[PDB]
């Protein structure tokens, strides 16, 4: 999901070698970012169903 | 909340007990009217930001 600026980096890279390893980094860069993504929305969804949950608890009390 | 206000900025509605203290730190006062305004101060902890109580209670306390 890079730029174009990252595409035209890749096509300049002349060695199979260098390209190809900057492929590799920016799987990783991608990797990584949808990571911090699916962290950031796995935490929230466990805080708002937890907020919930602290609703559940207290009509359980109720 | 995955900003948690790192993309906002804090809302100050807390902010408004300390500003309130030392908007009245400074002066030397009687007892019983400190007791009343910890009251009024629990109650706004208490009272949510949107309601008209809270609004009541905002103008009481200023």
């Amino acid at each position: 999901g890079a730029e174009s600026h990252e595409l035209q980096d890749v096509l300049e890279e002349t060695n199979i070698p260098k390209r190809l390893y900057k492929a590799l980094s920016l799987l990783k860069k991608e990797f990584e970012l949808s990571k911090l993504q699916q962290r950031l929305g796995r935490e929230v969804e466990e805080k708002i169903k937890q907020t919930h949950r602290k609703f559940l608890l207290q009509e359980q009390l109720k | 909340i995955i900003k948690k206000e790192l993309g906002l900025e804090k809302d100050d509605k807390d902010a408004i007990e300390e500003k309130f203290r030392e908007r009245l730190k400074e002066l030397v006062v009687p007892k019983h009217v400190m007791d009343v305004v910890d009251e009024e101060l629990s109650k706004l902890g208490l009272l949510d930001n949107h309601s008209s109580e809270f609004n009541v209670t905002r103008n009481y306390l200023d």
